[PDB]
């Protein structure tokens, strides 16, 4: 999966004309305040995501991480129609480090 | 005046001559209680003829330390933060009766410091442990693996 995340963080704003009207920049993921969201529901016990890719900030202070990962999630398996089963198979999304009080998530 | 100053200005001060390598009491007398408990996320395994039992757990732990306490009043009634553990003192568990694993917490998320010292911690960890099986009356058997 790509794990796409989106915030704002207003202490990453700039003036493009200041700038060379650059609108954009890549900053290194581990180099800025992160959302810290991971697989609750995992198997084998891996939390995050696999590379820590760059985040793309806007000049407005708008933040858009897409960093890969590779998942081991555990569901219910049902067999009473196997092998004409249909799986229903869930991936729950928290932050280990936040509860809501501090952040809230939003599906895009 | 924004809670990011304040609360800039609280790290500054806390980590200004803060050693993690030091047991953190201000008295050499004093022993550091340590409230532990475990929360079962899941039993991912019970391998009966390896012998051996996979979990997924939180271990709670929840200490005090004397050297991270601050009025919330100077600091915009700031009352809690979140640190990474890795730069605080921790105690040191380890699971005695560890097999193909690990002995100790190897995660190191954040941790939650409040303003009275008190220091909350609850890494994730996934444990190899074990435990005797017990195949007499299989497949009705009860085990009883511990950790
Ligand atoms: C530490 O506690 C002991 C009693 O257990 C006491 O005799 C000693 O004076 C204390 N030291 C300090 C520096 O408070
Ligand atoms: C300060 O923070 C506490 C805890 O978040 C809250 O109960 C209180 O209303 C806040 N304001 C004052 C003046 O204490
Ligand atoms: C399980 O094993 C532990 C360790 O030997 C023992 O203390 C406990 O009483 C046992 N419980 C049962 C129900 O056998
Ligand atoms: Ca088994």
């Amino acid at each position: 999966v790509w794990l796409t995340q989106e915030w704002e963080d207003y202490r990453l704003t700039w003036k493009p004309e200041e700038f060379d009207n650059m609108k954009k920049v890549r900053l290194p993921s581990k180099h800025i305040w992160l959302p810290d969201v991971v697989l609750y529901n995992n198997a084998d016990g891996m939390y995050e995501v696999s590379f820590y890719s760059n985040a793309v900030v806007s000049y407005d202070g708008s933040i858009f991480w897409l960093p890969p990962a590779i998942y081991k999630s555990a569901c219910k398996i049902e067999v009473k129609h196997f092998p004409f089963d249909q799986q229903n198979c869930t991936m729950k999304f928290r932050s280990w480090t936040y509860d809501r009080t501090e952040i809230d998530l939003v599906l895009k | 005046e924004t809670r990011a100053h304040a609360e800039e200005r609280l790290l500054k001060k806390l980590f200004s001559g803060y050693n993690k390598w030091s047991r953190p009491v201000a008295n050499i007398s004093d022993v550091v209680l340590v409230r532990f408990g475990l929360s079962i996320a899941q039993l991912i395994d019970v391998d009966e003829k390896n012998q051996m039992m996979t979990t997924n757990v939180w271990v709670k732990q929840e200490w005090h330390d004397y050297k991270l306490r601050w009025d919330p009043a100077d600091y915009e009634n700031v009352t809690s933060i979140r640190i990474p553990s890795e730069l605080i003192w921790r105690p040191d568990i380890v699971l005695y009766n560890n097999a193909d694993g690990d002995f100790a917490v190897t995660h190191l998320t954040k941790a939650h410091l409040f303003h009275d010292g008190r220091v909350q911690w609850t890494p994730p960890a996934i444990y190899k442990s074990s435990c005797s099986i017990d195949v007499t009356f299989f497949p009705f058997d009860q085990q009883n693996c511990t950790m």
